[PDB]
């Protein structure tokens, strides 16, 4: 009643740690939208060769001032901007760029203190079904990486502030939830016994069975 | 007592209680070239006391057979079951285990991490590519991580039970024939970039025999894909 | 099959029509019309044949024995007519002197 | 008003009275593989001022076009119909006649009248060959006597209107159809071996046009092999 795959696989789990800052060299962040990256999320997700969900975007924007030497700074309120890009969508080469206007891409606009900024993404796969183990080459004529079908892409995400609020200045950081919802599974496989190294591919380092003992009658 | 099996023009001696384990409670059919319907018999592979195992991707495995291996040529994308029968010849006096499964997308391990392995080393095509006992060095090379307790994919291979698969003891089994539905995300795919199943055998308990038997058993394999159709 | 009761292995028959010539290696032999006969279980095999051909024999895996077993066995062949069988204008003999 | 006719994968533009002639009040019926009823367009032939004439040879005219020509290869004996199309494209200031036959067993006389001929000589495969106006020299060559008064066989060209025959005039007409059942006296021959019928095609009035017009009338030959059946 409780080991469904539902209950098993509906948890919040923060996927992504990063910076950006009203002014300096990194003024915004970037991340392809994966589940690959946080390990925990990977296997248990990588008990099933087919899933299919849907998913809750919940976003958890802090800002925290910086030591500089300016004097006279009065804050104002600060306001970020998230740009969800669809596959194929066009990707903001900077941090003022055009793109960042683009009807398409569904940006939500926030403003400090209040509830926390939350969107969905339903299932955008071609295909039926992700596919979390492929066995072939991307490419049609090969020549391709092994195992990388494009099916499962799901966009990228970009964030902003869309008003430096002090002269002062202001570094905010990003954390990203992801929730799966109405998950389906489809053929069940045995759990990874070894670490994991690269969060592109399976390669792994061989390691043993299990835990060892003294004698086998003990 | 013994029983003949006939498909097309090839025939198939098997026993009377042939303990068929479906797939997945669901029969091969059509999406909704009957010609290429035969007991396509691959080769013979000597098991002997020191082998670690054997594995064959069904799709490569018949890629250079006849029909099958002309079809799947012109053709784009297309879809088939499968029905594997692994059939192993021992005496009375040989004793050990074999672990049949047939694997759906098992992707497999290279032995360098930075990258992925080459497709000559991953595919052995008409013939079968076989796993090691000792670890796979780790150089520059593009190479599969052939280890037998882990099977490549990176998972225990004890817990391998979960996939379709079915055990022949040579104390009382002497076959297996595990029946295979079409298993994949897109209804059709091109069969020679993506393979579907791969065939996986592991001898658990080693062969043994007293001096003076056969130096090895010869494991036979034969495939017959069900319900195939393309576009 | 002639041979010892633990003696087992498999054999490939394969049957090639008239236009074409033998078959050279094995997969030639199966790609055609074939029967994988069993030893260890069927100890005799029948093939109908309609409709000259060929008959080719194929190891499809050695002879296993356990100990105290003899490994060399042999192999008998009767023939017969099968289903219709007409035979016109009669002829003399060509084995008589 | 014209027309398009479908067999397979491949069309053909046709008129709306096409006046087809049966060949002997038969239609090819199977003996009591599908994917052989196409229309297999060969080549084009320009019919000049001085062309004396072309013959085909029907089931050595497909020998080398795809399901046609590798069912005829492993496969032994069998029996074809046929649906030989003659399209003829000329303008209205064009002017002539043309003989378009389909001759069975047409077994054609040697120049050296001690030898028979060679079969390079013989049959044209993929192409046409063609009669000749003077007769052949009499050496010690394996050459087919190509006279066209005469058409091979040793018979006067007028009567060989007694075969299933139909005339293009360029004054009215403009292609003919003719079928042709399955005529042998075996149920079954070899197709390799033996061939059953010849298309001849002869122009009895000569091509004349004025000065600035095309220099040549491209025929056109479309053969559809219909109820093919095999051993």
């Amino acid at each position: 009643s409780e080991s469904t795959i539902e209950n098993f696989l509906c948890r919040s789990a923060c996927v992504y740690f990063t910076e950006y800052e009203n002014s300096g060299a990194k003024r915004y962040a970037e991340w392809v939208l994966t589940p690959r990256q946080a390990a925990q999320l990977r296997r248990k997700l990588e008990f099933f060769t087919y899933v299919r969900f849907d998913l809750e975007l919940t976003f958890v924007i802090t800002s925290t001032q910086q030591p500089s030497t300016t004097q006279n700074q009065d804050a104002q309120i600060l306001t970020h901007q998230i740009m969800y890009v669809p596959p194929g969508g066009p990707v903001p080469d900077k941090v003022d760029s055009y793109v960042w206007q683009t009807s398409t891409n569904p940006s939500v606009f926030w403003t400090e203190g209040n509830a926390p900024p939350r969107m969905s993404i339903p299932f955008l796969s071609i295909g039926n079904a992700y596919s979390n183990f492929y066995d072939g080459w991307s490419e049609f004529s090969r020549n391709g990486v092994y195992g990388i079908n494009t099916l499962n892409n799901m966009g990228t995400l970009y964030a902003r502030h869309v008003n430096a609020g002090s002269t002062g200045p202001i570094k905010s950081t990003i954390r990203i939830y992801f929730k799966p919802k109405h998950v389906k599974a489809w053929i069940p496989r045995p759990p990874r016994l070894c670490q994991y190294e690269k969060a592109k591919n399976v390669n792994f380092q061989p390691s043993g069975v299990t835990t060892t003992r003294q004698s086998i009658t003990t | 007592r013994a029983r003949s099996i006939t498909l097309g023009n090839s025939t198939i001696t098997t026993q009377e209680c042939a303990n068929v384990v479906v797939g997945y409670g669901v029969w091969p059919d059509y999406l909704k070239d009957v010609a290429t319907c035969r007991f396509y018999t691959l080769d013979s592979v000597q098991w002997q006391k020191t082998s670690p195992g054997w594995w064959w991707k069904l799709p490569d495995a018949l890629s250079n057979l006849g029909l099958f291996g002309q079809n799947m040529q012109y053709h784009y994308l297309g879809r088939t079951g499968y029905t594997v029968h692994v059939q192993c010849n021992a005496s009375k006096f040989h004793q050990g285990c074999l672990l049949v499964v047939c694997v759906p997308e098992a992707e497999m391990g290279c032995a360098t991490l930075d990258n992925t392995p080459s497709s000559a080393e991953l595919l052995g095509g008409d013939s079968a590519k076989e796993f090691a006992d000792k670890p796979v060095a780790s150089g520059s090379n593009k190479l599969v991580q052939r280890v037998v307790y882990n099977a490549g994919m990176g998972v225990g291979v004890g817990n391998l039970t979960i996939f379709p698969h079915q055990w022949i003891n040579l104390r009382t089994n002497n076959s297996a024939t595990i029946v295979m539905p079409y298993t994949n995300s897109v209804p059709m795919d091109n069969m020679f970039r993506h393979n579907n199943v791969t065939l996986m055998v592991i001898p658990f308990v080693p062969l043994d025999y007293c001096p003076g038997s056969t130096t090895y058993v010869p494991i036979t394999v034969t495939i017959a894909p069900m319900c195939a159709e393309y576009n | 099959f002639c041979g010892s009761a633990m003696a087992t292995g498999k054999f490939l028959l394969a049957y090639s029509p008239p236009g074409a010539g033998a078959p050279t290696k094995r997969v030639d032999a199966m790609l055609g019309t074939h029967v994988v006969w069993d030893v260890g279980l069927q100890s005799s095999c029948v093939l109908c044949i309609p409709w000259g051909g060929f008959i080719t024999c194929w190891y499809q895996t050695n002879i296993v024995v356990p100990a105290d077993a003899q490994s060399s066995c042999y192999i008998m062949c009767f023939v017969s007519a099968c289903n219709d069988f007409s035979v016109r204008l009669l002829k003399d003999t060509p084995f008589i002197s």
